[PDB]
């Protein structure tokens, strides 16, 4: 390596500096806060007084903690048809508003619902815009919304003057004027109820079992962000180089307890240096301190190479006891491990020394070290 | 009252959430300056058993935040409405806290004015204010709420001697609604008393609003200790009420070694400074 | 060190370093020369002898105290009472000794090396050389040093001034006494103005500032979006975020640049008043001067080093004249 | 001075300026330092009496 | 200024900024050798007076 770090097959007596080391990181923390504030969805899907398909019943979502992982188990899902986005990764999308409704449709009414799609259910009932960008979710209701006699709960309309736009409601009791005689509520000849009924019967298997629906609206935009997803966290270690994601302060380093005082608001702490020392919640609430693990460099100390072939190594400003004298795989920045690393540790205030065995003698400086310390080649 | 006093040196607040330990950082911010001019604003309505109309709450602007003081009774000055024009497209907001919860809830209103002075608001005898609360006057467009858990919350010493003055600074950059405000009841009877004293955040919320009007409406329902006479010409009124402002400047701060804000200085103000 | 520095532990700060080529192999050529430099001068300056020479056990110069100057053997650290005084004055913030906060955040990437020469061993070069000044004059300069008692030594260090010898040998009570009160004046005289030991307080602060805003040029936005690499690397794309990354690393270059061209100058002109200092020792220590102003005010007699941290501070011992008559020549 | 120089009478140059680190802080330290050592070396030639 | 708009403006002014600082930083840069120099100079005619 000395040999690379200078263009030349040949190094003379003397000390050089070829590079560092480095401890690398082994784990990774991502140190979110608690997760309060769920999303009401299981009170939409969860009730049993569902409304008309021609007047189906709404909800607004606003600034709650979503997570799409709770439904799946609660319903059958016969038909998990959403919208063309990614139904597995819905975990990851963050919106401003989530407005929503539901209904009941019939078994041949499945898909009706669906941008420029026409139809007595999708023209006079209810149209879809075509950049809409939301999801649909049924499930079959026959076995609760059917009665021997006759389940006469629900009803839709047939009749309208024209089609109706995109995200409206045209609830009304009127008449319909057919024809030219104008029908003012007789309800005779030339003139029709524009609803009809809608019951449900035992017998009315594959073509007219209701299906339960409900979809969503998705609005995507550039808003702050008010349905986001869960955000989870992780454990936490001590005493070992780690890196962090507390709050979004990316960093590594060891990681231990925290001593001072903080302020009850404050977050994070510095120092003179500009630099962060402290932070806060790991898990729950408390103080912990970060702090820049071992680094350091390594300078390699040879006489010519026409003249021997051993080396010493000095390991600068590193503490004997936990200088890595495993230089381990991965862990450690220096790739070369085949070194002995063994009964010869010889302890400097310039750092440790691996190598050179320690004399009684003295004699003047050859290679300077430092410290008042000096390392020269001899016969034994 | 309208009348005009020396700011002293006060209104200092943190800038950041960060912390630190015996240092002299330096900021650029919106600040109020120091020794500068506050003016007292008064609303006079009590006189013996009869009205007597007094056409008090005059106009206020309000230019990039603002700095308030007062020496409340416990509520009187609960009523709080900032907008852009408190008429319509204002979406202006209503805060009020009256010893319980807040609300914070953001929509148009023509105006909440509706004081209906009970002529029998007399403190000494009756100040009958149970359930009195014709808040939000009917409304003008809006489809926004939110609610929050209440600010001043006065620690009444059980005696008048400790006149706690609460302070506040109101600021709306890029939306984020800050209230930074102090507790210090340790006054006991001289205005703007001289010392140093920091301010903590405590919530943040967009809205968009161009906060241009700032206004209150006081408790009228219970009304005293309201003096005037003819002041003018930069003197002294009693108001129970202080309006100043914010400009931004640059400052040096000191930081306590536990972390709180000790001194700061202005870098502006005199050439020694 | 380069890439711990300039970047953040990011393999895309160090490949697009890679790029620049040898702007840090010539950015690491001039500090190594640099430090062996500073290792070299004071090696020429203090350990202008040969052989270690020991004070004598008894201590008696004929009315002469030098109680003051040399070694004290009570203390630890055998260490002169002025040189404690000194050691005790300068206030030095950062050493090097395993520190891994006024002086802990310095290792990002900056390390402080310990002189090869510990300050132990400078005491020892000192007490060499006041020996060999106190017991043999200055016949230790040339060849081995030879004995000489001290009395005889101030004759002809008078001599060498043009005042005969017999002044010498009638005053010597009062010289002695003179001596004596100067010397234990001296130490007072420092305690009283702080400002007296200012050009060596100005090398332990001017270095320690610099180093300080070397570490504050890093949060700086240097026109960027942010002065966080990660941040920068996370939030917007890989294609066109090349720009920030080079506005960041050629600032921070720049900034590296500058701190090493103000060391540069600053070694010179220290290397400049070491000679000097080296100069002096070797002439007014080791002999007797007749330049003028050199050693002391007035004319010269002796001087006495004394080690400081990271300097030198002589004491001269010189001769001035008194009150005078009027008298009429031919 | 930078903010002649440079920006000459423009708010929005200095302000630019501005996010450049200490550039200018340490371009008079070394200017000042020129000037008393230049004030201090006609006094020691000469102030010898 | 008055002929863009403040976008590419900036590029401009950062351009010209930077531009300028360089030129500036040799004009200290040689000043500082020039004055070793002179200092050096003047030691020698202290020492010679
Ligand atoms: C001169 O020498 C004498 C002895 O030869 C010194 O006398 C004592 O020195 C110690 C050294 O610390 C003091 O603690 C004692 O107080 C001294 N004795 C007395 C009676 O005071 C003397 O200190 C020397 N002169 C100086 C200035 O140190
Ligand atoms: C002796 O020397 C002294 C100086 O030490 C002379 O005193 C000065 O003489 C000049 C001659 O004009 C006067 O102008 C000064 O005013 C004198 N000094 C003072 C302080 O008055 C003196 O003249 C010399 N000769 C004699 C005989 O005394
Ligand atoms: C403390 C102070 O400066 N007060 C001044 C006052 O003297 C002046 O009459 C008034 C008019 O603007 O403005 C305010
Ligand atoms: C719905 C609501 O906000 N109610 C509160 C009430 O509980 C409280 O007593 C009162 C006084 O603060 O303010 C209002
Ligand atoms: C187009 C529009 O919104 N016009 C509004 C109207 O809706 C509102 O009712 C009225 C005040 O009552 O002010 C105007
Ligand atoms: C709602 O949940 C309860 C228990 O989780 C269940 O008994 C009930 O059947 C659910 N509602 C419907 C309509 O299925
Ligand atoms: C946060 O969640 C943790 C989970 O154990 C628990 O302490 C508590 O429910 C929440 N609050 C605090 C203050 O920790
Ligand atoms: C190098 O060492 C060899 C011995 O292996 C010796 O013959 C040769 O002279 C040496 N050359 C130099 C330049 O040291
Ligand atoms: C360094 O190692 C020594 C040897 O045991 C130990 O006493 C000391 O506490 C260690 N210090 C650090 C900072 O690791
Ligand atoms: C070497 O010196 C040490 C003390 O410096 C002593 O303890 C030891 O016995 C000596 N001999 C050896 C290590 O062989
Ligand atoms: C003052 O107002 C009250 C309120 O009704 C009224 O009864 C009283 O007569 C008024 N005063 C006079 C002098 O009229
Ligand atoms: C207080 O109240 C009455 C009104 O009911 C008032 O006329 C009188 O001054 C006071 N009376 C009593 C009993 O305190
Ligand atoms: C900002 O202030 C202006 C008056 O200068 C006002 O007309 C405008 O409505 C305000 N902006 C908004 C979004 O309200
Ligand atoms: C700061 O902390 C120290 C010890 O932690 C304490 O003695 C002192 O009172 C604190 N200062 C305050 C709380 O202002």
């Amino acid at each position: 390596e000395t040999k690379c770090t200078l263009k030349s097959f040949t190094v003379e007596k003397g000390i050089y500096q070829t590079s560092n080391f480095r401890v690398q990181p082994t784990e990774s923390i991502v140190r979110f806060p608690n997760i309060t504030n769920l999303c009401p969805f299981h009170e939409v899907f969860n009730a049993t007084r569902f409304a008309s398909v021609y007047a189906w019943n709404r909800k607004r979502i606003s600034n709650c903690v979503a997570d799409y992982s709770v439904l799946y188990n609660f319903a059958p899902f016969f038909a998990f048809k959403c919208y063309g986005v990614s139904p597995t990764k819905l975990n990851d999308l963050c919106f401003t508003n989530v407005y929503a409704d539901s209904f009941v449709i019939r078994g041949n009414e499945v898909s009706q619902i669906a941008p420029g799609q026409t139809g007595n259910i999708a023209d006079y009932n209810y149209k879809l815009p075509d950049d809409f960008t939301g999801c649909v979710i049924a499930w079959n209701s026959n076995k609760l919304d059917s009665k021997v006699s006759g389940n006469y709960n629900y009803l839709y309309r047939l009749f309208r003057k024209s089609k109706l736009k995109p995200f409206e409601r045209d609830i009304s009791t009127e008449i319909y004027q057919a024809g030219n005689k104008p029908c003012n509520g007789v309800a005779g000849f030339n003139c029709y109820f524009p609803l009809q009924s809608y019951g449900f019967r035992p017998t009315y298997g594959v073509g007219h079992q209701p299906y339960r629906v409900v979809v969503l609206s998705f609005e995507l935009l550039h808003a702050p962000a008010t349905v986001c997803g869960p955000k989870k966290s992780t454990n936490l270690v001590k005493n070992k180089c780690v890196n962090f994601n507390f709050n979004g302060l990316t960093g590594t380093g060891v990681l231990t307890e925290s001593n001072k005082k903080f302020l009850p608001f404050q977050q994070f702490g510095r120092d003179i240096a500009d630099t962060t020392d402290a932070v806060r919640d790991p898990q729950t609430l408390e103080i912990l301190d970060i702090t820049p693990c071992s680094f350091g460099g390594v300078s390699v100390i040879t006489p010519g190479t026409n003249t021997s072939n051993q080396v010493a190594v000095l390991y600068q400003g590193v503490n004997c006891t936990e200088v890595p004298v495993a230089i381990h795989a991965d862990q450690l920045t220096p790739t070369w491990r085949v070194y002995s690393t063994g009964s010869n540790v010889f302890q400097t205030r310039a750092g440790c020394l691996i190598g050179a065995e320690y004399v009684n003698n003295s004699y003047e400086c050859d290679i300077p070290i430092g410290a008042g310390i000096c390392a020269s080649y001899q016969t034994q | 009252t309208q009348s005009y006093t020396n700011s002293f040196t006060r209104g200092v607040y943190y800038p950041d959430k960060v912390f630190r330990s015996s240092v002299l950082h330096s900021t650029q911010d919106l600040f109020l300056p120091f020794f500068s001019n506050v003016t007292w604003f008064h609303a006079i309505h009590v006189s013996g058993t009869n009205g007597t109309k007094r056409f008090d709450n005059p106009v206020l602007p309000f230019n990039d935040g603002v700095y308030f003081a007062s020496t409340e009774k416990s509520n009187i000055i609960r009523g709080w409405i900032f907008g852009t024009t408190l008429d319509s497209k204002t979406q202006s907001l209503l805060i009020v806290n009256n010893a319980t919860n807040v609300v914070i809830k953001v929509c148009e209103f023509q105006f909440c004015n509706d004081p209906f002075l009970d002529v029998y608001y007399h403190e000494n005898n009756k100040s009958r204010m149970e359930s009195e609360l014709r808040v939000y006057s009917s409304a003008n467009n809006c489809t926004f709420e939110y609610v929050s858990q209440p600010f001043l919350m006065d620690l009444e010493g059980k005696q008048g001697n400790f006149k706690n003055l609460r302070e506040f600074v109101f600021k709306n950059i890029d939306g984020y609604f800050k209230i930074y405000s102090k507790h210090t009841p340790v006054n006991l009877g001289r205005d703007l008393p001289q010392g140093f004293s920091a301010l903590e955040p405590l919530v943040d919320l967009p809205i968009g609003i161009n906060i241009t009007r700032f206004q209150t409406l006081l408790a009228l329902h219970r009304s005293y200790l309201t003096p005037g006479d003819s002041s003018s010409s930069w003197t002294a009124g009693a108001a129970a009420y202080y309006v100043g402002y914010l400009q931004p400047r640059t400052f040096l701060l000191k930081y306590n070694e536990n972390g709180t804000i000790t001194d700061a200085v202005d870098c502006a103000l005199d050439p020694l400074s | 060190d380069c890439t711990m520095y300039i970047c953040g532990d990011s393999t895309e700060c160090s490949n697009l370093l890679l790029q620049y080529g040898s702007f840090c192999t010539q950015l690491k050529r001039a500090l190594t020369g640099i430090a062996v430099e500073q290792d070299k001068n004071t090696q020429e300056v203090f350990a202008q002898v040969k052989q270690i020479y020991k004070t004598p056990p008894i201590k008696y110069f004929g009315g002469f105290n030098f109680s003051q100057i040399l070694p004290d053997p009570s203390k630890p650290s055998k260490r002169s009472p002025i040189e404690d005084l000194l050691f005790n004055k300068v206030t030095l913030a950062d050493a090097g000794f395993i520190k891994q906060l006024i002086c802990a955040q310095k290792f990002n990437g900056l390390t402080v090396l310990p002189p090869l020469l510990t300050d132990e061993m400078i005491a020892q070069y000192t007490s060499a050389l006041l020996a060999g000044t106190i017991t043999s004059g200055w016949t230790f300069g040339a060849g081995p040093a030879l004995q000489i008692p001290f009395p005889m030594q101030m004759a002809y260090r008078f001599n060498g001034i043009g005042v005969t010898q017999n002044v010498l040998y009638e005053n010597q009570k009062l010289i002695a006494n003179q001596f004596n009160s100067a010397i234990g004046k001296i130490q007072d005289s420092l305690s009283s103005t702080p400002s007296a030991l200012g050009k060596l307080q100005d090398v332990v602060n001017h270095n320690a500032q610099a180093l300080n805003t070397l570490v504050k040029q890093l949060s700086s936005k240097f026109g960027a979006i942010s002065s966080v690499l990660n941040d920068i690397l996370s939030r917007l794309d890989p294609p066109e975020a090349e720009v920030q990354i080079d506005r960041l690393i050629t600032g921070r270059l720049q900034s590296l640049q500058t701190y090493v061209t103000q060391q540069l100058i600053r070694a010179a002109e220290i290397r400049a008043s070491a000679n000097l200092a080296a100069t002096k020792m070797s002439e007014c220590v080791l002999g007797q001067s007749k330049r003028v102003d050199f050693c002391g005010k007035g004319y010269h007699l002796m001087s006495f080093p004394q080690s400081a941290p990271h300097g030198v501070v002589f004491l001269h011992v010189t001769y001035v004249p008194a009150q005078e008559k009027n008298f009429t020549t031919a």
